[PDB]
């Protein structure tokens, strides 16, 4: 709910279930199991932990950030002059594909915003080898930063949360980190009025995840009889130490940012941990909001 | 105990660079092979997938096993997943120098052929590369645990090897005719979020 | 029941005596003499007299009947309530252009293109006894079961596409019979259904005495599917793949036959059939259903039973997207705002459903966990059903495939319950030669391109696809006998400039809403499969190549670079005279070397292909995004023009070999101002250098270089350097 | 160990050399043929790739039993010591030959040199009609230096061809000091001579002192 902190990256590599394709956003499950990760490099895993089953901190996916907010397009939200064909069944094509606004506007977004949507970030594709092997050809895509823009997750400003997000500027953060991808810089600012005020998280009201949610499966009835989201697929592989194997994780199915909903739900921990596995994955999924016009 | 220290170097191109990128067209006199790109500003980057290998393809010759196990990481191997370094891209430091030396653009375009054996053929590239004492950004992050304390300064005196080497080795592609002798300079230790000392390392590199 | 298929036979032989009349010109109306045709054919008296009585003046001498029905099934299928042609559906595209109207043949098999023009306003009367005798023909002893329920409806696509009806008008007058019919039977079966779960049984008054009521009712549904993830699904396969077009091919016809089973099997689970399927495409597809609770909740059972289906063997990987707008027969001139508000009113439940997607008992089955996943099926990353094709782990939808590669050769695809790819909840489909059809077990076979019937009575899709040579070979194919040529092979994606804009408004742009139906927009988009899914076989016939995918709004052909770049010439160049120059179509051309690899080449293929689209309405990309002309500015001053010319100049001298032309290409590259001066001094001083006897060819050559040169607008420019470039390529030793 | 040998020698120049560069369409009375030059500093520079495959097709003719039909049907004397492509285990093949760049012109500069590259004039006539057609070639002057090197790296790959490489690669350099070595030789440009071939091991324990008494 507390202050948001900007990572500036460079050089990225974001997922998208593939490896020659790439987000531009990180879906919040990447930097909760980076802090993981990297809580368990020092040991301080259990303190973390302890952070973790309990609900005074939140968190929040990456979004751009280009001197200051932008957020999600509400997904199916822009809500419905039916005339001249040459415009109004036009621009739906290009306000489909637009999924990020600024905060300026995003009131003005609900009420009828063109948003061309700047090209902040293109993401890129370069080739890359193994010599001397049989099939090298891998397509490391690389979601490549414009100079400005950052990521900036929102959480509760905590120290055992800042010591773990100062060490993520020199673990990377990202898909192909031992090859030197993902390696933010981190800047820590306030949030404005007319943000932190909307970080609802039990508001009975027209309101929208800003990060990739899933509810309990008592309120998941009631999430859906009103949500308006994507699915997007949690998965992937599972990152332990203790394997000498690599199994998948057990394809958790989010509810992707942007979801909008009414009358909003409890998030929680989903444990995706393999069958017969040692520790537990944690893979995070509880929202914080954003009310739309409230 | 926790640390993180990084290996500050700026990396200086004692001849061309060729790093190969995606092919586009011939476009019939137009450059045959272009180098890697940044696709903000088309300068001239090392990648660090590049950067990671090569050490490795060099290591691998003296240090043979387990010290590559835990030097860059595995697929098998339980310990040593994500094998302790983190490596990023060369971007370039000195453009703002460059422009008083007196240069039009930072890629050059080494003309090269095909002499045939028999039949005394010739066969023109335009192979392009990134031009002499070009300085770049190198940053190499090693991370220090608990159980890696034993060997730590004797890791250090591995990665030192590492770039030993590769001041005589090409750390490129095609560099077998050249477009190598990639030799290092500031190459220092600081310390980056981590309470350990750099005093131990700093007169080994330096 | 067994009475819907005499009412559906009955009002779909409409207008088939206007045939007949038309042919040797007899009596009063159709209405008399199509009763006798279909009496001398053979034996259904209730289909004898829906026939018999369907007029005004008619139906009056028949009585309830199912005559009743069979009027008002026709004036609503037709758009209003002698001896003229087929106008064009380009005619009423587009501005007030060159008016073209069609000239009546058959369809046949890679046979013909029959661009509309106006050297056929004049009317073929002989033709009608190689078209109606013909039914007479193939229709002579026709069964009327189900079993045949499928080439019935072939024949007239084959027969009356070219035909039209009501010769003797001013205004609405390029409706096709075949369509008119599919719509008419289409239109029987929505108020057979709406009227026949209503339980009305007198219909000689409230559909005819009244005929308001009804005609005001809001009793139809114009339904739909929008398929999801289809190019997802398409270009799923990645760098470094075994299948080249194999796996590409069979993804994209797997596709092509869920999104038609899909309707056959939307359809026959009501009693429709494929007559209400107005238009099956990519992945889109529209449909004319009625309005009732039997319709509505076996809709969304059947919507939820296929997202199972998709989800069991996908796992949302794609999903179909249903939506039906409810509307009364308002779609006749009203007409501007009868289709528009309400078209959009099921394409508003396409994004409704599209993203709300599932409901809690899907996803908590789905998310449930239970599963211990070591190994991938890296094609699409899932784990379903794992084997070992050929060392490597795929799953059995990815082994299918290959199945399916090795079986699209074939020309008829059955579906069995347990034999090859999954298109339904227990329907699998495989494919099958001619001979081997009878003999194994199915319940619906398609054919591809064919307009005749086959053997097993297939439904005839359409999917038009080629192998000259293989695709490995196409590098080989490059260089001419003598050794002239590169060892390349080019790419071309095509792409129809806004085929969704030109779907949507279309037609509206002209009229005041007169020609906004839907019978125009059922057979345009239906031309555009007969041209984009049968004729491009056709114009790949002679020419070496491999039509991987092509339909809808895109065409991804591989090939040898000279053929590909004649292939789109022609295609073009006969679109133009196929689409009256309307619908520009914006290709993409890349070279790439050999054995370099597709999903590689299709990424670059689409990057050129959107930077042509973004050039201006159309634009070619060749070689590379500095190269992108219009069509209209590449085929005739490049590839007419300048390359003859450029090709006879030097093939007519043997001094200025390729060092000129390479230096011309570099001074027509780099071109700042001072380099006109360097060729105004390159070319004057070679033409001193000439020899006496053909040194006034280099004069006049210099002499028409200089001017597109120095020509002071960049459009005769890179023109140039192109046509210079291709000549290299095509003398390439 | 791993033995990397550095091959410090001396390029000098006698008949003074041209290697060919952009062809691309120069000025109207300038260098028709320009040297390629390093475009830091604009001296000329002798690449490695000039040396490496002028040094192939040399000893295609010394080392090469067989006749060779083009570089990837080298013996396996040369495909270790020059690369092969199709090779099994003679890909990257255990020599780097780095470029120079006129290392001096303090010395050159000294003497009263203009410029490093001169200018120098020819034309042709032919026998009909006697026509000249000229042109203004670029070459180096002629008592230029060039601080060559060459990289042999030893991974205990060989463990047997420790003098097996050395009587091919000092042959070649023989070879060099008679032949051309670039540009337009048969018309007498080129002529490098090797001064000092100073080997070094510049990593592994190694001695030159078996080196050295043939290399002289
Ligand atoms: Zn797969």
């Amino acid at each position: 709910t507390y202050k948001l902190y900007i990572m500036t990256f460079q050089n990225a590599h974001f997922g998208s279930g593939t490896l020659d394709s790439s987000k531009l956003t990180f879906s919040a499950d990447r930097i909760f199991s980076a802090l993981v990760l990297e809580a368990l490099k020092m040991g301080k895993l259990d303190a973390f932990l302890a952070e973790a089953n309990q609900d005074k901190f939140t968190l929040t996916d990456a979004f751009p950030f280009q001197f200051g907010p932008f957020l999600p397009k509400p997904i199916g939200y822009p809500k419905h002059q039916s005339v001249d064909v040459k415009e109004v069944r036009r621009q739906a094509k290009l306000s489909k594909k637009l999924q990020f606004l600024a905060l300026e506007n995003v009131d003005d977004y609900l009420n009828g915003e063109l948003f061309e949507n700047e090209e902040h970030a293109v993401i890129d594709t370069v080739t890359k080898n193994q010599p001397h092997k049989d099939d090298n050809l891998y397509q490391v895509a690389t979601t490549r930063f414009s100079n400005d823009t950052s990521l900036y997750v929102i959480a509760n400003e905590s120290d055992l949360l800042n010591e773990l997000m100062s060490s993520l500027q020199y673990s990377g953060l990202g898909g192909k980190r031992s090859s030197g991808f993902g390696r933010f810089e981190l800047d820590i600012q306030n949030i404005p009025l007319e943000l932190s005020d909307r970080l609802t998280k039990n508001h009975s009201d027209k309101v929208m995840s800003l990060t990739t949610a899933l509810p309990v499966d008592a309120d998941l009835e009631e999430a859906m009889e009103d949500g308006h989201y994507l699915l997007t697929k949690s998965s992937g592989f599972a990152f332990s130490h203790a394997t000498n194997e690599n199994y998948r994780k057990q394809d958790l199915y989010k509810f992707a940012s942007g979801s909008t909903f009414s009358k909003t739900f409890e998030g929680q921990i989903v444990d995706v941990r393999p069958l017969d596995f040692p520790h537990a994955v944690l893979n995070y999924a509880k929202p914080l909001f954003f009310k739309l016009e409230v | 105990t926790f640390a993180k220290i990084k290996f500050s170097a700026q990396i200086r191109l004692e001849t061309g660079l060729h790093i190969g990128g995606s092919d586009a067209f011939a476009a019939i006199g137009a450059i045959n092979s272009p180098v890697i790109k940044d696709p903000i500003t088309n300068l001239p980057i090392i990648p660090g997938s590049s950067l990671k290998g090569k050490m490795r393809t060099l290591l691998a010759k003296v240090y043979n096993s387990d010290i590559l196990s835990r030097l860059f990481g595995n697929s098998k191997d339980k310990r040593f997943k994500m094998g302790r370094l983190i490596f990023r891209d060369a971007f370039l430091s000195n453009a703002d120098e460059l422009d008083s030396l007196g240069v039009r653009s930072y890629t050059e375009v080494k003309f090269e052929n095909t002499i045939d054996r028999i039949t005394a053929e010739a066969n023109p590239r335009q192979i392009e590369r990134a031009i002499r004492n070009s300085t770049f950004d190198f940053e190499l992050i090693y991370e220090i645990t608990d159980e890696n304390e034993n060997q730590v300064e004797e890791d250090f005196k591995v990665i030192r090897d590492g770039l030993k080497l590769l001041e005589l080795d090409y750390l490129g592609g095609s560099g077998s005719r050249g477009y190598g002798k990639v030799a290092f300079e500031n190459l220092k230790a600081t310390t980056v979020f981590g309470n350990y000392d750099v005093k131990t390392l700093n007169e080994l590199l330096t | 029941k067994k009475e819907k298929i005499d009412l559906f036979y009955g009002a779909l032989l409409h207008n088939i005596g206007k045939v007949i009349q038309r042919a040797t010109g007899e009596r009063k109306k159709h209405a008399l003499v199509g009763a006798d045709w279909f009496d001398e054919i053979a034996d259904n008296q209730v289909i004898s007299d829906q026939i018999r009585y369907h007029m005004a003046n008619y139906q009056s001498d028949k009585l309830d009947h199912l005559a009743y029905i069979t009027y008002i099934a026709d004036n609503i299928a037709s758009g209003v309530d002698t001896y003229t042609n087929q106008a064009d559906i380009f005619n009423v595209f587009g501005a007030q252009t060159d008016k073209r109207y069609f000239k009546p043949t058959v369809l046949n098999l890679k046979s013909k293109p029959n661009f509309a023009s106006a050297t056929y306003e004049p009317f073929s009367k002989g033709d009608y006894a190689a078209i109606a005798t013909r039914i007479k023909n193939e229709l002579a002893e026709f069964e009327f079961n189900q079993v045949q329920i499928d080439s019935l409806l072939n024949l007239f696509e084959a027969t009356l596409s070219f035909v039209p009806s009501s010769t003797n008008t001013k205004e609405i007058a390029d409706i096709s019979l075949a369509d008119h019919s599919r719509l008419t039977a289409a239109f029987a079966l929505a108020i057979y259904d709406y009227l026949e779960d209503k339980g009305r049984h007198n219909y000689k008054e409230d559909l005819f005495t009244k005929v308001s009521a009804f005609y005001e009712e809001e009793a139809f549904l114009l339904a739909s599917f929008d398929l999801s993830g289809i190019q997802d699904f398409i270009y799923n396969i990645n760098i470094a793949t075994n299948g080249a077009a194999k796996q590409l091919k069979a993804r994209s016809l797997y596709l092509d036959f869920m999104s038609e089973y899909i309707a056959d099997s939307l359809l026959d689970k009501l009693g429709l059939n494929r007559a209400n399927m107005l238009y099956v495409g990519g992945g889109h597809a529209y449909f004319v259903l009625a309005n009732t609770e039997k319709t509505v909740e076996t809709l969304v059972q059947f919507e939820k039973d296929f997202n199972q289906f998709l989800l069991a063997n996908f796992q949302t990987r794609l999903y179909v997207a249903f939506g039906w707008g409810s509307f009364a027969a308002k779609d006749i001139m009203n007409s501007p705002e009868s289709y528009r508000q309400v078209y959009q009113k099921a394409s508003r439940m396409i994004s409704k459903k599209k993203i709300s997607r599932y409901d809690y008992q899907t996803l908590m089955l789905l998310n449930r966990g239970g599963k211990s996943s070591e190994r991938e099926c890296e094609i699409c990353h899932s784990v379903e059903n794992l084997v070992s094709y050929h060392d490597q782990k795929v799953c059995d939808i990815c082994r299918g495939l290959y199945q399916f590669s090795k079986e699209i050769a074939h020309d008829h695809f059955i579906i069995t319950e347990n034999e090859g790819l999954p298109i339904g909840p227990n329907a699998c489909l495989k494919g099958v030669a001619f001979e081997k059809l009878s003999q194994e077990a199915f319940s619906r076979v398609y054919v591809k391109n064919d307009y005749k019937a086959g053997t097993v009575k297939a439904t005839h899709v359409f999917v038009g696809d080629y192998q000259c040579d293989e695709i490995y070979n196409y590098a080989a194919l490059s260089k001419n006998e003598n050794g002239l040529g590169i060892k390349r092979l080019a790419v071309v994606r095509l792409d129809v400039d806004d085929l969704g804009a030109a779907f949507m408004a279309g037609f509206s742009q002209q009229g005041n809403g007169q020609y906004s139906t839907l019978s125009r927009s059922a057979t345009f988009s239906r031309s555009m499969s007969l041209f984009f899914k049968v004729y491009i076989n056709q114009f790949a016939s002679d020419k070496k190549l491999s039509i991987i995918y092509a339909g809808g709004d895109d065409v991804f052909a591989i090939g040898s670079w000279q053929d590909i770049i004649a292939f789109t010439v022609e295609l073009r160049e006969n679109f133009i005279k196929w689409t009256n120059g309307k619908l520009t179509l914006s290709a993409g051309i890349g070279l790439f070397a050999d054995k370099t690899p597709i999903s590689l080449m299709a990424h670059q293929t689409g990057e050129l292909e959107e930077a042509a689209k973004g050039n201006e309405k159309d634009s070619i990309s060749l070689f590379s995004s500095d190269y992108t002309f219009k069509f209209d500015r590449f085929i005739t001053n490049v590839y007419d023009d300048k390359l003859e010319q450029i090709r006879y100049f030097f093939n007519h001298q043997d001094e200025r070999g390729k060092n000129f032309i390479y230096k011309l290409i570099e001074l027509l590259r780099n071109h700042d101002r001072m380099n006109m001066a360097r060729l105004a001094y390159y070319l004057t001083r070679l033409e001193e250098l000439t020899r006496e006897t053909d040194r006034d060819k280099f004069k006049t050559f210099k002499n028409l270089f200089y001017s597109w040169y120095t020509n002071k607008n960049d459009k005769d420019r890179k023109e140039a350097e192109l046509a210079l470039l291709l000549y290299i390529y095509e003398i390439r030793k």
